[PDB]
This record gives C-alpha cells, structure tokens and sequence, in this order.
C-alpha cells in the first residue's frame, strides 16, 4: 500500500508491539504501554534503564525498497458447516422437491 | 473493508462483523492489486459456492 | 531423459499472471485462456 | 483432514487441494477395514 | 464466553419445594450469542 | 570487545571472529554501561538459549 499509506519522511503513527510476558492467544487484543522491564530491577515510570516502551513504530516512506514499504493487510475468518448460516455466495436458490 | 481511508495498527488491530448479506469473493479473489489471497480452510475458487 | 511427443506453447503476459500458467489454476489466462491439462507434465520457461 | 465428512471436503476444496486430504480419509479408512477384515478372519477361526 | 461470543443458555421449571436446590434433572436450551469480544473476569447481578 | 583498551577509527574498523567458546550476555544487555543496545534480527532475551 507504499502509494496509498507512506510518506517521504515516514508515517510514524502505525505502531508494533516489540515485548510481552508471553505468547497472546489466537484472535487476542493487547491495548497497553505499560514499560517492559529487560532488567531484574523494577522499573516504575515512563522510562528507565533496561526499560523498554512496548511499542515501537514503522516509519513508511517511498524511497525504501521492496520488503520495507507498507502493506495492509485482511484477515477475513470465518466458521462453516456447523450452525445458521449468516452469509453466503451469490449462488441463487432454486426450488425444492 | 478494501478501501477504508486509514487503516488500523497492528497493536490495536480493527474487527469488523459480517452478518445478514451476500458475499461476491470473485470481487476479492479476481482484483490484481491484492499481491497475497491465500486461504487455509477453502479453496479461494469455492468461496462464491 | 527421452520423449515421446514433445510440443513447445509460446506466448506473451503480464507478469503478475505468470502465476496462472501453473497446472491447475483459475484466472483469466487459465480460465477463457491457456488452460493447462490437470496432470500436465512438462516445464513453464518465462522470462522478462 | 479437515473434516470426517467427505462432501464437506469435496464442497469447499478444488479437485487438487481436496487430494491431500481425502486420501488421508481413503488411507484411515481402508485401514479400518483392513483391520476390521482381520478381526473378523480371526474370530472365523474360532467358530469354524 | 468462548473466543469472543459470549452464549446464554436457561431454563424455567415450575417447582413445589420450601428452602434447597431442587435434585432432579432438566436441561438448558440456548437462548442468545453475542459477538461481545471483550474480557470477562468477573461479575455481579442486578436486583430491583 | 567491549572494554578494549583503544577502539579502531571507523574508516578502519577492525572486524573481529568470535568462536569455541559460549555467548553469555547476561553482563551485556542486563548491564549498564551502554546507552544503547539494540539487536536486528534475534531478540536480545534470546542470545542466551
Ligand atoms: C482478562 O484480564 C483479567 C485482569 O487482568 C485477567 O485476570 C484475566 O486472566 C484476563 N483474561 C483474558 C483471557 O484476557
Ligand atoms: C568490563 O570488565 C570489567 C572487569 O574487568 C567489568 O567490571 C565490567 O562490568 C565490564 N564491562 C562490560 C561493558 O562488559
């Protein structure tokens, strides 16, 4: 989405999570910046040795190569086969017998 | 769902419900500007059946 | 190796369809288009 | 597989994609038999 | 609460009995499905 | 390495080879002594294992 999504100094404002105190389940949401603590000590406020902000950034700009620029992603899921059915394909129904 | 202006980040990644429609996946599927469609419980052809 | 009946199939595409040509596949080259045989043996040669 | 039912395998797979997992189910299934058929020489025995 | 839809199921019975849990047996039907997404980790009622 | 006495001048820069002998971090990233530590392609919790 390099056209679409990026700019020529970099669109700072997508965010990844670089630490957790463990592997999030499937399909699981973490909304936090909360520090990570690298070091043994503890480690209160915004910022401290071996203390890590959660997140980090892309910055996304047109002049990176392949690889490095922007790309969105969708991941429909969905279940099947098992329960009513919600959604369907533009197969049209004929009669029944 | 596609053309949506600004997207989500990951760290807060957008859910979107689906329900009480009908879903045209050759409109996904057929579309060079997707580089990846790739699907790992159909075929990407039975998703219109 | 040796060969029975062998047969060369030339054309030209957008690259981004390359993909298509592989045995068994569904977009328009493959479909209204070059359809290969599902069981086809033989080689793809492409190039820019 | 992806599923004990083979028309939900049939009806959701293309022909080549469904092949890796229905010859999973002709295998297990086959096997059933075999050893059912086994079983059932064995137990043969013991009436005849 | 599985995977993000949070089910209800419930029962009513008539009954004739002074102060436990009546022993006996019935069983729940499935009432409603919510897609509620969220955490759970704890609850409470609401009187009137 | 990293107490060295004299450091090269970078359009000098010495490449040094490392082996035979066990990588333990563990008085490197736990420790104080760098403003910076950051790794490319592990994460530095895992250097160790
Ligand atoms: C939801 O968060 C609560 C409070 O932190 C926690 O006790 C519970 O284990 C969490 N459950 C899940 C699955 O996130
Ligand atoms: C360097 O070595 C000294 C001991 O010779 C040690 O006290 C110090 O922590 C070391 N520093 C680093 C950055 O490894």
């Amino acid at each position: 989405s390099n056209n679409l999504d990026s700019k020529v100094g970099g669109n700072y404002n997508y965010l990844y999570r670089l630490f957790r105190k463990s592997n999030l389940k499937p399909f699981e949401r973490d909304i936090s910046t909360e520090i990570y603590q690298a070091g043994s000590t503890p480690c209160n406020g915004v910022k401290g040795f071996n203390c890590y902000f959660p997140l980090q950034s892309y910055g996304f700009q047109p002049t990176y190569g392949v690889g490095y620029q922007p790309y969105r992603v969708v991941v429909l899921s969905f279940e099947l086969l098992h329960a009513p059915a919600t959604v369907c394909g533009p197969k049209k129904s004929t009669n029944l017998v | 769902v596609f053309n949506a202006t600004r997207f989500a980040s990951v760290y807060a990644w957008n859910r979107k419900r689906i329900s009480n429609c009908v879903a045209d996946y050759s409109v996904l599927y057929n579309s060079a500007s997707f580089s990846t469609f790739k699907c790992y419980g159909v075929s990407p052809t039975k998703l219109n059946d | 190796l040796c060969f029975t009946n062998v047969y060369a199939d030339s054309f030209v595409i957008r690259g981004d369809e390359v993909r298509q040509i592989a045995p068994g596949q569904t977009g328009t080259i493959a479909d209204y288009n070059y359809k290969l045989p599902d069981d086809f043996t033989g080689c793809v040669i492409a190039w820019n | 597989a992806i599923s004990s039912v083979l028309n939900d395998i049939l009806s959701r797979l293309d022909k080549v994609e469904a092949e890796v997992q229905i010859d999973r189910l002709i295998t297990g299934r086959l096997q059933s038999l075999q050893t059912y058929v086994t079983q059932q020489l064995i137990r043969a025995a013991e009436i005849r | 609460n599985i995977d993000g839809y949070f089910k209800i199921y419930s029962k009513h019975t008539p009954i004739n009995l002074v102060r436990d849990l009546p022993q006996g047996f019935s069983a729940l039907e499935p009432l409603v499905d919510l897609p509620i997404g969220i955490n759970i980790t704890r609850f409470q009622t609401l009187l009137a």
